[PDB]
């Protein structure tokens, strides 16, 4: 899952 | 209103309720208004994009806390992974149990829907689950359910113990348990009529975690047969 990643890697 | 500092400080990461209100309704009508009369939406798909922004505010409010904005993303996209399906059935049944009547269904965007007029477009499953959600949500409110109970609730699922391959497993236990004190504590002192009050809540988890696993089990299927729509964070939770 790349999205929930980005979602929490935002910062 | 003796409240222990635990549940207030996990009070303080509770969104604003009439501001995600707004947003979701605003974004979905508008969503609706961007397509003309019929290339519109169905009623399928309308829950589907309500979940799908109930889960971004999900998301928001899980890294809202320093128990777990300080695990390693890995650790968190495994709990959420593990426990987003049960947070979202907990968030509607107690969205029921507060601003719910009864023959209706309140939904997240602030919104009375007669509960036959949804009843009668959903298949059998569906039926079955959200029947057991309002059975959950007449006993929780036979039990004066509050907000507090309800943080804590919340905050015992995003933590759950069953979660394996976690490098901060000890973090998990250490939260689960303070949870559960603190919750035992205040339902014990502000509930005092109903000696089992601490029991019965810790009863219902296994029910709204399985509710949840045939939710999940479902909204998986119907995606794999193409009836949800797509650019969406609930795909990316069911493509995994
Ligand atoms: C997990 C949910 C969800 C449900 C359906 C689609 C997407 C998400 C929520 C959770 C909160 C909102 O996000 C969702 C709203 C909701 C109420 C149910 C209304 C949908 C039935 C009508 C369409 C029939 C189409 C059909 N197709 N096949 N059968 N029926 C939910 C719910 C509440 C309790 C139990 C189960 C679901």
């Amino acid at each position: 899952n790349a999205l929930l990643r980005y979602l929490l890697d935002k910062d | 209103a003796s409240i222990p500092h635990l549940i207030l400080e996990l009070l303080k990461c509770e969104p604003d309720e009439p501001q995600v209100q707004a947003k979701i309704m605003a974004y979905l009508q508008q969503e609706q208004a961007n397509r003309s009369k019929h290339e519109k939406l169905s009623t399928f798909g309308l829950m589907c994009k309500m979940a799908d922004q109930t889960l971004f505010s999900i998301v928001e409010w899980a890294r809202s806390s320093i128990f777990f904005r300080e695990l390693k993303v890995d650790d968190q996209m495994k709990l959420l992974q593990n426990c987003w399906s049960e947070l979202l059935i907990l968030d509607h049944i107690y969205r029921q149990v507060v601003h719910g009547k009864e023959g209706s269904i309140f939904l997240v965007t602030g919104q009375q829907v007669d509960y036959s007029i949804i009843a009668s477009q959903a298949g059998a499953t569906l039926n079955n689950l959200m029947s057991h959600a309002q059975e959950l949500v007449a006993k929780l409110r036979s039990l004066q359910f509050d907000q507090r109970e309800f943080v804590c609730l919340k905050f015992l699922v995003l933590f759950s113990l069953d979660v394996k391959n976690l490098e901060n497993f000890q973090l998990v236990e250490g939260v689960q348990e303070q949870v559960n004190a603190a919750l035992l504590d205040y339902t014990m002192c502000n509930y005092p009529q109903q000696t089992e009050k601490f029991g019965q809540l810790l009863l219902r988890l296994p029910e709204i975690r399985a509710i949840s696993m045939q939710a999940e089990e479902y909204l998986y299927y119907k995606h794999l047969n193409g009836d949800v729509p797509y650019n969406n964070l609930l795909i990316e939770m069911l493509h995994a």
